[PDB]
């Protein structure tokens, strides 16, 4: 029939301010008509990987919901945004599932997120005891412990802040340019699936 | 947990704030380079000391990791490079006396004018007032006034200073466990720990001794037929016997001999490969000129320039309102972001040039996933020697017929081969001697073996042993002419010329013989040889991490610097010279003979 009602997409791709890789902002998204062809055939994006689904039939496919993670990396650290990575954003940061479903969606924003002074807004955690389950946040500011010698709040020996900023300066190379990062999960749950695609007349 | 998990999340948040910091500040030096004015010298200042405090607070917070109780090598080579005194070991007074004459060093060099007495109205400065009179008069006694003139003001000025700069060095290189400072100089190229591919500092004088050795025929052919055409250049002023007069080497110190080969060229009828001219008629512009020397890296399979690289770079220079240096330098500023400084001409030396910077540029790109204190050389010769031998592909008649430069039809016999062979030569081999004997000659001051009132004494008799060259007049101790010279004066190493040479031709020898080529060295070409290119960059992507005797194995197959593939490069040569050496004498003489 005639079709209203299309989810959100503009409040994630478009938004003014990402959050940080460690603060990473999710919407869930939920009740209304995704259109995915808007964002696959788009020229702007520079990764459009999906894992457990493919892009042509996910204008097909119905979901119950989907979640919309957001947050800015370095171009080197966009490989880590996958299932089975390694490394600090992995490890510390954004951990994905080997059992995920959904699409990373990467593009360079060295336009945005870049100020010639060093863009010191976006940070990232550098240390942790443990690594992260799939899809926890740590927004923790507690002093890392790597000594057996106790922190008690101070930042002195072998005792180390978590968060670290990733200065962001436009004639960075393309390894260590800011990329806005944008993760969709999509998951069926035995609730009845509302997050349908556009039917053709 | 361990002692060697916490060095090494030590050296990560280390590696982290530095390679921010390091940005910052090179990224303030290269404004000040590309744009001097005072705020940018304010914000280089600023950004410098904040880059020196952070590593003076990082060596005092790397000590408390002891390097006995770390087993992995990696580990263990960034903490013995963090955990480096430098000058902080010696007391406050004396830090600050060594930094005050080590500027004021820089000063007098920097801003030392010299001109003739009775007509002081206007001066002439070193550069390049001086340079233009030593690289092209032909008078004997102007080159002897301007020699004489400035060796006696620069030294003059600068002996008290030296003798007071040995001792301070000398007392916090004791101080930092060294025997001298020289030992300190010689610590750059000490591996410790490898079964096998261990380098002693000691081992490094008697390699230099050894290597020289077999120098030492070659340069002696090369001096027997500079002197004689130096002696038809100067009738009466040169000896058959005796070494060469000082002020007639072509440069200021005698540094290069590239400046006589105007005088000293075997067939002058026959022409040059000067491909100037034709680059002014296909106008060719300084970004075809990298884009060529782009082009040349490409081809043996390196990685191509960066979109950052032309857009940030300053490849011409920017006018007359703007003042920048004029100095050719790759600025490795990190995170991935390489630039070139150079005021590029139309020349073959300006195209030269931009190749040896952008070989600078590919060992900088090489290393970038390193850690940030491994992003260096192995040892202080392979990265100057990695743009050299850029400089010698690019130089050869092929690489100049396959893009154009040079006519097709251009004939490539032995004479001009020989006359190509003589100019390398004059840049060179003949740096060789000059190099040795000024490095062995601080070596020995460092170490004590010569008293401060014997220090000229020795050292014209060390230039008359070892580089053949000759005092027009005597010397006392009141002179400092060593330190008229750039790097002694301003502490800097020099023995990285030396091994520099030496390994610039054993890489050519290493990727000729992967790019199979089959004619003499000299017209050799790297070019279009993808596996020459790989074995080049095995030993590019290493950087620090390893040895540079496993580095030096990596290319070349050898354990230790060699002198055969000089020599093999130079055979043409070195057969001719043999020839037109029957009736002159080789070797010379350290006596008066031709003037004192
Ligand atoms: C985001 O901005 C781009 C460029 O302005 C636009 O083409 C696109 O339609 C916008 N929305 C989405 C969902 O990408
Ligand atoms: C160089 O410095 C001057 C000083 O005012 C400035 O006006 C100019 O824009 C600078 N040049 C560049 C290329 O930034
Ligand atoms: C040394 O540490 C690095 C990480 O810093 C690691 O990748 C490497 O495997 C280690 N080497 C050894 C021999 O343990
Ligand atoms: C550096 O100096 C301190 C004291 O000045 C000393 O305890 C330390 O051992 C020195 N480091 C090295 C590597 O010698
Ligand atoms: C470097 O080479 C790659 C692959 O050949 C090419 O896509 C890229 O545009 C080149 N870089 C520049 C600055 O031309
Ligand atoms: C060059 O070759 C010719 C013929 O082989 C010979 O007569 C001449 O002497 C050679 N010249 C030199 C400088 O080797
Ligand atoms: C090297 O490769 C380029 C590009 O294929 C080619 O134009 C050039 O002629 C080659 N060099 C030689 C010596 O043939």
């Amino acid at each position: 029939p005639n079709i209203t009602n299309l989810c959100p997409f503009g409040e994630v791709f478009n938004a003014t301010r990402f959050a940080s890789v460690y603060a990473w902002n999710r919407k869930r998204i939920s009740n209304c008509v995704a259109d995915y062809s808007v964002l696959y055939n788009s020229a702007s994006f520079s990764t459009f990987k999906c894992y457990g689904v493919s892009p042509t039939k996910l204008n097909d496919l119905c979901f119950t919901n989907v979640y919309a993670d957001s947050f800015v990396i370095r171009g080197d650290e966009v490989r880590q945004i996958a299932p089975g990575q390694t490394g600090n954003i992995a490890d510390y940061n954004y951990k994905l599932p080997d059992d995920f479903t959904g699409c990373v969606i990467a593009w360079n924003s060295n336009n945005l997120d870049s100020k010639v002074g060093g863009n010191y807004n976006y940070l990232y955690r550098l240390f942790r005891k443990s690594n992260l389950k799939p899809f926890e946040r740590d927004i923790s500011t507690e002093i890392y412990q790597a000594g057996s010698t106790p922190c008690n709040g101070v930042k002195g020996f072998n005792c180390y802040f978590p968060l670290q900023s990733y200065g962001f300066q436009p004639t960075y190379g393309v390894g260590y340019q800011p990329y806005r990062v944008v993760v969709l999960s999509f998951e069926l749950l035995h609730a009845p699936a509302t997050v349908c695609g556009p039917k053709k007349s | 947990s361990t002692i060697e998990e916490q060095a090494k999340t030590f050296l990560d948040k280390f590696n982290h704030e530095a390679e921010d910091l390091f940005y910052q500040s090179s990224l303030a030096s290269w404004n000040y380079n590309t744009n001097i004015t005072e705020e940018n010298v304010q914000n280089m200042n600023n950004a410098g000391d904040k880059w020196s405090a952070f590593l003076k607070e990082q060596s005092t917070l790397a000590q408390m990791y002891p390097l006995q109780e770390i087993q992995n090598l990696t580990v263990k080579l960034q903490l013995q490079a963090l955990q480096q005194n430098g000058s902080s070991v010696l007391s406050e007074d004396k830090s600050k006396r060594l930094n005050t004459i080590l500027n004021t060093m820089s000063t007098i060099y920097s801003t030392g004018k010299v001109c003739n007495p009775d007509n002081p109205q206007e001066c002439l400065l070193l550069e390049p007032g001086l340079n233009e009179i030593m690289a092209n008069s032909l008078d004997y006694n102007e080159r002897l006034w301007a020699w004489e003139s400035w060796r006696s003001e620069v030294g003059k000025q600068l002996r008290p200073l030296y003798e007071e700069y040995v001792v301070l060095k000398n007392e916090m290189a004791r101080a930092n466990h060294y025997e001298d400072y020289g030992d300190y100089w010689r610590g750059d190229y000490e591996v410790n720990g490898v079964d096998g591919y261990d380098y002693s500092r000691g081992q490094l004088i008697e390699d230099v001794e050894h290597t020289f050795e077999e120098i030492k025929p070659l340069y002696e052919h090369l001096h027997a037929y500079v002197r004689a055409k130096l002696m038809n250049a100067y009738p009466s002023y040169i000896s058959p016997i005796g070494c060469l007069p000082a002020h007639l080497l072509g440069d200021m110190w005698g540094r290069f001999w590239t400046n006589l080969y105007s005088l000293t060229v075997p067939f002058g009828q026959k022409p040059n490969i000067d491909v100037t001219d034709a680059m002014v008629d296909q106008a060719w512009d300084a970004q075809r000129i990298f884009k060529e020397a782009e082009k040349f890296f490409v081809s043996v399979g390196l990685p191509n320039m960066t979109q950052g690289f032309w857009e940030n770079s300053m490849l011409t220079d920017p006018g007359n309102v703007q003042k920048a240096v004029c100095h050719p330098t790759a600025w490795d500023l990190g995170k991935g972001d390489f630039r070139i400084l150079m005021c590029t001409k139309v020349t073959m030396d300006d195209f030269l040039t931009a190749h040896h910077e952008m070989g600078h540029i590919q060992y900088d790109m090489a290393y970038a996933a390193q850690p940030f204190l491994l992003r260096n050389g192995a040892n202080e010769g392979f990265h100057e020697a990695v743009g050299e031998i850029m400089s010698l592909s690019a130089a050869t008649p092929k690489h100049l017929k396959s893009i154009g430069l040079l006519s097709p039809d251009f004939q490539e016999d032995n004479e001009t081969e020989i006359n190509f062979l003589l100019k390398q030569a004059l840049t060179i081999v003949g740096t060789l001697p000059f190099t040795y004997m000024l490095e062995k000659w601080r070596w020995m001051v460092f170490k004590g073996e010569i008293p401060k009132d014997q220090w000229m004494k020795k050292w014209w008799e060390m230039k008359r042993e070892i580089v053949g060259v000759v005092e027009p007049v005597p010397h006392d101790e009141t002179y400092c002419d060593p330190a008229s010279l750039f790097h002694v004066s301003n502490d800097y190493s020099f023995i990285r010329y030396y091994t520099r040479t030496l390994y610039q031709f054993q890489f050519q020898e290493a990727l000729c013989q992967a790019a199979k080529h089959e004619g003499p060295l000299h017209k050799c070409d790297i070019s279009n040889s993808t596996e020459a290119g790989q074995k080049l960059f095995n030993m590019l992507r290493l950087g620090k991490s390893e040895p540079w005797t496993l580095a030096l194995e990596n290319v070349v197959g050898a354990k230790n610097m060699n002198v055969r593939p000089l020599l093999n490069y130079f055979e043409p040569l070195f057969t001719w010279l043999k020839d037109q050496n029957k009736n002159s004498f080789v070797g010379w003489s350290t006596d008066w003979s031709p003037y004192a």
